[PDB]
């Protein structure tokens, strides 16, 4: 006698600048900036001299 | 300008669909071959 | 964004107000995106005088 | 020590392609995250209008999001509806006693 | 938003105009551009039509 329609929604959003707005809350999201490092010179497969 | 790229092709058509809004690869299925003055 | 009527009584234009203001402020956004300041500064590198 | 006319070259230089990566950078993700979410708005929609014209004389509206169906639908017409195959033809003479 | 408002009420003509079918006076008329028009005091008369 009724057959509604939805989507899906979370408690706990995050939040992303649009190109219209600061802050949209969206259900996931994705770091793209890398911060931290490795503190050790990662020398595998190369003859290192020290 | 030199790019490191040696082919980059630019579309001048729509969808090539043999035999965002939903009509090409949509609820129409196939294109026409057999209409050739229209798009 | 607006009406206009037309009946036995006459005539009559109105307006809509929540739309309009739907347009504006992303408009705005757009402006105010746009309308910002750089941070960095930059020296003198190559002479005038001689 | 590098030579200072030259090392204010570098610092000049290097700062200068700072600014053009790192406002390349925000725009890049800016524009990305506006088409996503009516890239989920529109496969909302087209979504829901299937239902419309599946329920092609059947259903009226709200404008909730939902419909109303006009004849006794149990749970197997229910079930036809949700898989694409409901076929109004059954139905079309009893949803116009109302 | 005008037309599933107007749910079993308006035609078209497509110039961006609809058309009532019964007598609409101008509460009726104030009441489709505040977004509370109630069709079924109408629908019954929007059906001679
Ligand atoms: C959401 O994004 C994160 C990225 O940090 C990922 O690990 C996760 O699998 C994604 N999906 C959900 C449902 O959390
Ligand atoms: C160039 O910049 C670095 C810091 O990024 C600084 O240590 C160096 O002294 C600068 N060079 C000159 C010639 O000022
Ligand atoms: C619904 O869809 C499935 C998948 O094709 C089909 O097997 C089934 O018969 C359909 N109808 C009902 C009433 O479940
Ligand atoms: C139109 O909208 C206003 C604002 O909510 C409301 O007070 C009024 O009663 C509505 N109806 C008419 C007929 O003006």
């Amino acid at each position: 006698d009724k057959i509604c329609l939805g989507h899906h929604a979370v408690s706990n959003g995050t939040k992303v600048n649009t190109l219209t707005e600061r802050g949209v809350e969206v259900v996931n999201a994705t770091e793209t900036v890398e911060r931290t490092n490795t503190p050790r010179i990662c020398s595998k497969g190369k003859r290192t001299v020290d | 300008r030199y790019v490191k790229q040696r082919s980059l092709l630019l579309a001048t058509g729509m969808k090539n669909v043999p035999e965002l809004f939903g009509a090409i690869a949509g609820f129409i299925e196939n294109g026409w071959e057999g209409l050739i003055d229209g798009w | 964004y607006g009406f206009r009527h037309q009946n036995a009584q006459g005539e009559g234009t109105a307006a809509d107000y929540k739309s309009t203001q739907s347009a504006i402020d992303q408009i705005t956004g757009k402006l105010n995106r746009l309308i910002a300041k750089t941070n960095q500064q930059f020296k003198l590198i190559d002479n005038e005088f001689n | 020590e590098v030579e200072k006319q030259i090392g204010n070259v570098i610092n000049w230089t290097r700062d200068s392609i700072t600014e053009v990566w790192s406002y390349n950078a925000e725009l890049l993700v800016a524009m990305e995250n506006q088409h996503t979410i009516d890239l989920a708005d529109s496969e909302m929609d087209k979504l829901y209008e299937r239902v419309k014209r599946q329920l092609r004389e059947n259903a009226e509206e709200d404008g909730t999001g939902c419909f109303e169906i006009f004849h006794k639908c149990d749970d197997d017409c229910m079930a036809s509806i949700r898989n694409n195959t409901y076929d109004h033809r059954k139905y079309r003479e009893e949803a116009m006693q109302n």
